[PDB]
């Protein structure tokens, strides 16, 4: 529904500090 | 243990 | 977590964590799925060969957590259980086949910024992102070293191919499990570690921007060890079963 959208980093855009590791791994 | 008490 | 980093405030708001009354202790990680509906390890609630066998009125869920051992006054929320529900096939016999446990709380919890759920994954999400090379999160208050953290860990951790996971274990490898960390050669590691288990392995669409749980802690053969990998029980594969005891309960 709403799930996987954190509050405090997707709901704002507001990136964590290692999640872009993540994306270019994909 | 290293546990803080829960209401 | 072996080798991992503290988790920034909000980072996994579906992070729950398995807490027993007497006496009172860290007993596994968690993943708020819904409202009322925690996924865990079976091996988190019963486990024969240790004599570990936990009834509902054993354990009390602790979501939006960050300090391990600390009672975070305005910002966690404690649960208690209905009912617990493991996977009737669970192989606590050999290899933890089908390591899948639902918890039903006894009342729904409000979500806030610290308590969000992650999606599961469904058949399109499992394709694409369950590919060796592709790194998944693995969040958890474990030990540090096969060394308790004060806060939550995190570390980020490749997919391994199939091969290389049954080459690496004389245990007996199932469909319902994929195994993930780095290989020697690649020069980073981390783990899972005893008190992990039943924690999340998730990863991040690209497609849709979401968070989905594609494993959880399962197993390892100690932590962090060269040559030797994690085991998640794959959620998708198990998707259907989950699905049966929420439409059904
Ligand atoms: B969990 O915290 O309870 C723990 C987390 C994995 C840490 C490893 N990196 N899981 C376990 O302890 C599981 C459950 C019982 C045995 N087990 C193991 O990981 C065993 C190996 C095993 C695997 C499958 C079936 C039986 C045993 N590992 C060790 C060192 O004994």
């Amino acid at each position: 529904a709403d799930c996987g959208l954190r509050p405090l980093f997707e709901k704002k855009s507001l990136e964590d500090k290692t999640e872009r590791e993540l994306l270019e791994s994909y | 243990g290293d546990f803080e008490e829960i209401p | 977590i072996v080798e991992g980093s503290d988790a920034e405030i909000g980072m996994s708001p579906w992070q729950v964590m398995l807490f027993r009354k007497s006496p009172q202790e860290l007993l596994c990680g968690a993943s708020l799925i819904s409202d009322r509906w925690v996924l865990t390890a079976a091996h988190c609630l019963l486990y024969p060969p240790w004599d570990k066998n936990f009834t509902e009125n054993d354990l009390l869920v602790r979501i939006g957590k960050h300090s391990r051992t600390r009672y975070e006054r305005n910002i966690e929320k404690i649960s208690m259980l209905e009912k617990i529900y493991i996977h009737p096939r669970y192989n606590w016999r050999e290899n933890l086949d089908r390591d899948i446990a639902l918890m039903k709380l006894k009342k729904p919890v409000a979500f806030s910024d610290y308590i969000h759920p992650v999606c599961l994954p469904d058949r399109e999400t499992a394709a694409s992102l369950l590919q060796a090379g592709y790194k998944g999160r693995v969040t958890g208050w474990g030990n540090l070293k096969e060394g308790q953290p004060s806060v939550l860990q995190v570390v980020n951790l490749p997919i391994v191919e199939r091969p290389v996971c049954k080459d690496s274990t004389r245990i007996r490898i199932t469909d319902n499990m994929f195994c993930a960390g780095y290989k020697p050669d690649e020069g980073k590691r981390g783990d899972a570690c005893e008190g992990d288990s039943g924690g999340p392995f998730v990863m991040k669409s690209p497609f849709n921007n979401r968070w989905y749980q594609m494993g959880i802690v399962s197993w390892g053969e100690g932590c962090d060890r060269d040559g030797k990998y994690g085991f998640y029980t794959h959620v998708f594969r198990l998707k259907k079963w989950i699905q049966k005891v929420i439409d059904q309960f």
